[PDB]
């Protein structure tokens, strides 16, 4: 159908395009973007000395060898503070639906 | 039957003018 | 330690979805009609609609009456209580027979009691915001509220409690830096101890430092406690608290198990019903498996066929092994199964036929499997043949000794020679009768 | 984890030179500690204070014309004054990471390198583009650096950290146009007056009534260009204070019904512009009916961006549209970023992701170039790209092949 | 008293709007690792964003992420004809 | 909802730093130790390719350790052919020796970034060339060099099919793009109808 046809081929490999959903750089979510690299992922975690869930966060190394812990905001930032009752073991099922209980221990 | 056939016909006729089509028929990228 | 018991292979009646019986019925084989009756009665128990109903597992020896009893018990599950009892246990030198029977009936009945308590805890930071004197009266110095700064591991939350509790605070050694156990309604303060953060390694003391509480200050602790009615009876029977009960000579004789009907029934039943209909507890009637029922005296059957008439009596599973025999305590009064003809009319008889030689082989094989020892085809056939000759229980007992003989002889599987040697080293009573 | 591969900080005095305001500061810092006007009070006085004291002539001149340094003497004077006063650091003690526009000529670049390596004898040097730094400031290797400086608007695209020189679109629309239009509007409705530079004292004035004040008897300052600069100061103050960009096609039905806003001139003259305060920021996006040049043919901001995208290969446009980088002073105007986003969305072809980086909240957009320069300098791998004194004294002095 | 309670609640609210937490407790969190278990009980390690590591060989092929905006990968099978 | 993905930062977030509190608690913890002297010492990076030397903050205990990041300077594998090699093998009519040398210089400088090469390509000294053309030329030269020294077939026709079609698509007018979307929705409806038919059979 027209000159633009895939009939042409040789001794090489071709990359296939993804349709119906245009992707973005690795620092975008796979659900909305594409090929979302985990290196840029903000996940729920629990601190060591405190016993409160600070919400979504990601470990990152900063200048001088010091490691930082960035954070994000979502779901009012309040439901996660109460999510500690789900990680230690509506506002009760929501804590189980918004996440897959993939909160970081210690 | 009475109308679906005409719709399918006018869709197939207007499907691809000369190859350009957003849903499919995209030349695959070359590796490097 | 697995500690395999005599007959642990039984895991349940193993009835199909339709309620019929199969061979591989979760460990137990054969006994189709008996296992179907067991399923019917366990469905009855689960219904929890009828009370004071008894069933008799009549059958010749070796029919696995106790086996199917433990099977139905396991099927019921650990949720509902299951009190096993033998007729000999009824004979007590300190407590009469009928009262022991009633205590067993009570034990067979379960009761789950829930308890929810809203309590606040955390490191206290006491502070009293000065307030103008009572506005209804004159002037001076008063306190309208008392703020307590409970600090928990998750954070801090100040509570503006009622000022009347200040007496409790001063009563106990509630100083800034210790963990207190507050109660929502009662309000009583119970200091748990100082925080471990201040427990310097050089301070010599114990039971005084406790770790910080984990979680929010406000905690709604929900706890459930399952105790049989007999437990409540015993708890309300003996006293507690002062009254010179600390004496040794005139009080150490704790076995006062003697019990009266007034306390057993009446008040206890009423408080149980109050907790039930109020939402504080849920009644859980269990089962009372009474094997060797023929061993009971007529004074026991005459009380059984009256206690079964009560609405609170639980389900009883009698298992008589003897046949037509004189009732104990009676003068040559022969009755079927050693049970008075009057009680047999109140029990459903579940007959258990003898195991087919094929069923004997299946039982021997599954017992060997449970034991964890492999047996050859010839050895298994010889075991089945000898179990057909003599009592079946003799064959199952020849597995472990034959297994050890094989292991000591350098071989793993039990060969026919091993069982043949054990049959001559050990034999049954039928052969021992040749005196 | 010792973090040996974290980064390095070795001098690298970033000097982001700009047409409205020059910026400077050490590398590794997040905000430039030096920010003063670029125009010098050429009789040379270059400072926020020295450039506001009356003297004999004090003619104002900007060394950078069209973003390109032309008066090397004034540029050297600015650099020397900046160093001596603000930095107090010896020239040949720390490297320099000055920035340049994407349209810097080869001869001018060589002359800048020569001035850096001859009169200052700095230990090292590196001249990166402004769009590259603006992209690094946002951690973007690909995107459209929509520069909106005081003299040019250019949607420069970058590919893998390299600027696409053929994709730049030097639109004349810039801050200077807004300032000229505001001056014209004022002259139409009132008389533009000098800031307190000459006003001795003000008095209370009724909104809309003529103001009264006392004139100072200081020098006359015959140089009108200096008066023009002092007036442009107040014009820019007005622009950044009350001037707001429209959010639609700017029909003459909604603007007459929006709330009113006030503003006080240096002499105390109070006037309201709630009716036409959004008329001036229209040629930026729709340069079709501007009163200044009614018969002109220019391209708005969205048009400039679309052209810059189209003039480049299509293989990179997906990374250009999705990473638009807004920068420069004009953008801080209220509703500017929102209007730009709306226009690009309605203009950009659907099915292509368009995302505007959320950086308008702060005023750091102007300093984006300096931030990117400091970031690049703080890198360890970049420590080898510096043009050392040995590479220059060797005889090559060729920054084209090295940059 | 009602007005005092209202103003105290307002004051406390203002305090919560500045910053909840600001420290990380380097004592243990700095060196300790993080791990979680999903609903299926599977384990995974917390990936910390470190700077680019030194390449010891010719691995880490150039990916050209900006090209992945429209392409995902290259399958093995093709049309296999002129 | 689901977990978040962000490169730099979100609107209201905030990150916690390390602890330096409770000096009394950790008084003896850090009082029983000292600090390793840090010196503003000069360092020479071997990747400089020259004799220049800069400074850096390092401890006095490792006065050596020339440079950690020096091992990141990995040059791209670009063949370096001689004049005779070009005259014998890489001779061409449309191209010339100077043009091929300029192409290879740009490739070595920009690390095989053909887009940036074409961008900075000198269209004055040499007539206009296309990205696909530069790629074809480079890959052909590399293949010829690898063969004579003793990787995959390059098809300029493919690039000739991909870029113009994708451009024509990107240039879809609003009305025709909406019509294409409507036709896509109609094809989806036809597919759903076919699914219903095959399921009902
Ligand atoms: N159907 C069966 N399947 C497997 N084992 C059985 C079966 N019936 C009886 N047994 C075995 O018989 C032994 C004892 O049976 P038991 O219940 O004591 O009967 P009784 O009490 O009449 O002697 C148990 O160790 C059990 O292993
Ligand atoms: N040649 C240039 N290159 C890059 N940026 C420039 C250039 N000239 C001016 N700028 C930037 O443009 C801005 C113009 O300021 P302006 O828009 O008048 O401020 P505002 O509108 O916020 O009051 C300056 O902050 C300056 O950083």
């Amino acid at each position: 159908d027209g000159p633009f046809a895939f009939r042409r081929k040789a001794g090489c490999q071709y990359y296939a395009p993804h349709l119906d959903q245009t992707g973005n750089w690795p620092w975008t979510s796979p659900k909305d973007g594409g090929l979302g690299d985990v290196r840029y992922r903000y996940c729920l975690t629990t601190l060591t000395v405190p016993q409160r869930c600070i919400g979504f966060a990601r470990r990152r190394v900063g200048r001088g060898g010091r490691v930082l812990l960035d954070r994000a905001h979502s779901d009012y930032d309040s439901v996660f503070h109460h999510l500690d009752l789900e990680m230690l073991s509506s506002k009760d099922l929501s804590q189980i639906l918004v996440n897959i209980k993939s909160c970081r221990w210690r | 039957q009475i109308t679906l056939e005409n719709q399918v016909h006018q869709r197939i006729a207007e499907l691809r003018k000369a190859g350009l089509w957003s849903q499919r028929r995209l030349p695959k990228l070359q590796e490097a | 330690t697995q500690r395999i018991a005599s007959h642990s292979h039984v895991k349940g009646l193993g009835l199909d979805e339709s309620g019929l019986a199969k061979q591989a019925a979760s460990g137990l084989v054969g006994q189709e009609n008996a296992r179907e009756a067991c399923g019917v009665i366990v469905e009855l128990i689960k219904s929890k609609k009828m009370a004071g109903r008894a069933v008799l597992l009549a059958g010749p020896p070796g029919t696995g009456k106790t086996a199917l009893a433990l099977a139905i018990a396991q099927e019921l599950g650990s949720k509902v209580p299951f009190c096993p009892m033998v007729g000999s246990e009824v004979y007590s030198t300190e407590i009469k027979k009928t009262e022991v029977l009633m205590e067993n009936f009570r034990r067979a009945i379960g009761l789950r009691i829930k308890e929810t308590k809203e309590v606040y805890e955390g490191e206290v930071t006491e502070l009293t915001p000065c307030e103008t004197e009572n506005p209804m009266g004159g002037y001076g110095k008063t306190i309208s509220h008392v703020i307590i700064g409970l600090k928990t591991a998750k954070g801090t939350k100040q509570l503006k409690l009622d000022p009347s509790i200040f007496e409790s605070l001063q009563k106990e050694r509630v100083e800034a830096g210790d963990v207190i156990y507050i109660e929502a309604n009662s309000g009583a303060v119970k200091r748990q101890g100082r925080c471990d953060t201040y427990a310097t390694e050089f301070d010599l003391e114990a039971e005084e430092y406790v770790p910080l509480p984990k979680g929010d200050v406000h905690k709604k602790k929900e706890i459930i406690q399952d105790v049989t009615l007999h437990d409540l009876d015993v708890a309300n029977a003996r006293p507690q608290g002062g009254q010179d009960i600390l004496s040794m000579m005139g009080q150490l004789m704790k076995p006062k198990k003697t019990e009266i009907t007034d306390k057993l029934r009446g008040e206890i039943n009423k408080v149980v019903n109050k907790y039930i209909d109020q939402g504080i507890a849920e009644l859980v009637p269990g089962v009372l498996f009474v094997d060797e029922v023929h061993m009971l005296d007529i004074e026991c059957f005459t009380y059984l066929h009256r206690a079964l008439e009560s609405s609170i009596a639980p389900i009883v599973i009698f298992a008589s092994n003897r046949g037509n025999c004189v009732i104990r305590g009676t003068e040559d009064i022969t009755s079927p199964h050693g049970i008075p003809l009057d009680l047999l009319d109140r029990v459903m008889i579940i007959r258990t036929m003898l195991y087919t030689p094929q069923e004997m082989k299946q039982i021997i094989k599954i017992r060997a499997q449970t034991e964890g020892i492999n047996i050859s085809e010839e050895a298994l056939n010889h075991l089945g043949e000898i179990g057909t000759k003599t009592t079946l229980r003799y064959s199952v007992q020849l597995l472990t000794p034959a297994n050890l003989l094989a292991k000591i002889n350098g071989k793993d599987s039990i060969e026919k020679e091993h069982v043949e040697e054990i049959s001559e080293l050990f034999y049954d009573a039928k052969s021992s009768a040749k005196i | 984890s010792g973090g040996v591969y974290g980064g390095d900080e070795v001098g690298a005095l970033v000097f982001d030179i700009g047409s409205y305001t020059v910026r400077a500061g050490y590398a590794g810092e997040d905000c430039p500690k030096v920010d003063f006007p670029t125009a010098i009070g050429m009789v040379y006085y270059i400072d926020t204070n020295a450039l506001r004291v009356p003297r004999e002539n004090m003619e104002a001149i900007s060394p950078l014309k069209n973003g390109m340094v032309e008066d090397w003497d004034s540029f050297q004077a600015i650099l020397d004054h900046t160093y001596k006063m603000h930095v107090k650091s010896e020239a040949s003690l720390h490297p320099v990471l000055m920035s340049e526009a994407p349209w810097n000529t080869r001869a001018k670049r060589e002359k800048l390198t020569e001035l850096m390596f001859e009169h200052y004898n700095i230990p090292a040097f590196f001249l990166c583009k402004t769009a590259v730094l603006t992209a690094f400031a946002n951690g973007r290797s690909t995107g459209l650096i929509l520069d909106s400086g005081a003299t040019h608007t250019t949607a420069i695209p970058v590919h893998d950290g390299y600027v696409l020189q053929q994709g730049i679109v030097k639109s004349p629309l810039a801050g200077d146009f807004i300032t000229m239009q505001c001056r014209e509007l004022f002259q139409e409705m009132n008389i533009e007056l000098v800031p307190p530079y000459m006003i001795a004292s003000k008095e209370a004035v009724r909104e809309g009534s003529p103001a009264n004040w006392k004139r100072k008897e200081k020098l006359p300052q015959v140089t009108r260009s200096w008066h023009n600069y002092m007036c442009n100061c107040v014009i820019q103050d007005f622009q950044a204070s009350v001037l707001q960009v429209s959010d639609s096609t700017y029909d003459e039905q909604v603007a007459a019904q929006m709330p009113t806003v006030h503003y006080e001139f240096p002499n105390g003259y109070n006037c309201d512009f709630g009716a036409e305060r959004l008329k001036i920021p229209e040629g930026l996006f729709d340069p079709s009916n501007v009163k200044g040049l009614s018969g002109n043919t220019m391209l708005g901001v969205s048009h400039v961006v679309t052209t810059s995208v189209g003039m480049c290969d299509i293989d990179i446009r997906p990374g250009l549209y999705g990473s638009v980088i807004v920068a420069g002073g004009n953008t801080l105007i209220q509703s500017f970023t929102d209007r730009l986003n709306r226009e690009l969305s309605q203009k950009t072809p659907p099915s292509m992701r368009l995302k505007l980086i959320a950086n308008n909240t702060t005023v750091e957009r102007r300093f984006s170039s300096w931030i990117g320069g400091s970031i690049l300098a703080s890198l360890g791998t970049f420590q080898q790209m510096w043009i050392s004194k040995q590479e220059y004294e060797e005889g090559g002095k060729q920054c084209v092949e090295r940059k | 008293n009602l007005k005092t309670l209202q103003e105290r609640e307002a004051r406390l609210r203002l305090e919560q709007e500045e910053a909840e937490l600001l420290t990380y407790t380097r004592e243990d969190a700095y060196s300790m690792e993080y791990v979680y278990e999903d609903v299926d009980g599977q384990t995974e390690v917390m990936p910390l964003w470190t700077p680019p590591t030194p390449p010891q060989d010719d691995s880490d092929i150039y990916l050209d992420s900006v090209m992945c905006l429209m392409y995902e990968a290259t399958p093995i099978p093709e049309a296999k004809l002129p | 909802y689901a977990l978040l993905y962000s490169d730099k930062k979100d609107a209201p977030p905030l990150l916690p730093s390390d602890t330096g509190q409770g000096y009394r608690t950790v008084k003896a913890k850090l009082g029983s130790k000292k600090v390793r002297p840090w010196k503003w010492m000069p360092f020479t990076n071997p990747a400089r390719k020259d004799g220049a030397m800069f400074f850096h903050w390092r401890r006095a205990a490792e006065e050596g350790k020339d440079y950690p990041f020096a091992r990141f300077n990995k040059t791209v594998q670009v063949p370096v052919y001689s004049e005779q090699e070009y005259q014998l093998y890489l001779h061409d009519d449309a191209w010339t020796k100077a043009e091929t040398d300029h192409l290879f210089d740009l490739s070595r400088r920009f690390d095989l970034r053909f887009v940036v090469i074409h961008d900075r390509y000198d269209h004055q000294q040499f007539k206009k060339r296309s990205v696909e053309d530069l790629k074809e030329r480079y890959y052909h030269i590399c293949a010829k060099l690898a063969n004579v020294r003793a990787r995959r077939k390059e098809q300029l026709e493919r690039l000739y099919n991909r870029t113009p079609e994708q451009v024509a698509e990107e240039e879809y007018l609003l009305q025709e793009l909406r019509k294409i979307e409507a036709r896509k929705k109609e094809r989806e409806k036809r597919s759903q109808d076919l699914q219903k038919l095959i399921t009902a059979a």
